[PDB]
């Protein structure tokens, strides 16, 4: 048991993008493979590629 | 000796100025004058014979 509760502590505002509440990739935006919602690999442009024209 | 290149979409990237609606038309008319026009050349604008 912990100090947290049902009708709990209020948060000062509510956070603007989608991702303040997740940590899941399997459900992402039109992709098969996607990098996780919290990982180190996500902070740098991992450019996906293949030959175009 | 075996090398390739291919590309598609090329974009323009203007980084001019966040200007006024007021001063723009005023500054335009001075350069729109028949007397003052944008002069441009090179330090070496010379023709070569090969």
């Amino acid at each position: 048991f912990d100090g947290s509760i049902v009708s709990s502590y209020l948060t000062t505002r509510m956070p603007p993008w989608a991702g303040v509440r997740q940590n899941v990739m399997g459900s992402s935006i039109d992709g098969r493979p996607v990098l996780p919602a919290n990982s180190t690999t996500l902070t740098y442009e991992t450019v996906s590629g293949t030959p175009l024209e | 000796d075996g090398a390739s290149i291919k590309f598609d979409s090329i974009c323009l990237y203007a980084t001019f100025f966040p200007m006024a609606h007021n001063t723009a038309s005023t500054l335009e008319a001075m350069l729109r004058n028949d007397t003052n026009d944008q002069s441009f050349n090179d330090y070496l604008s010379a023709a070569n014979m090969l």
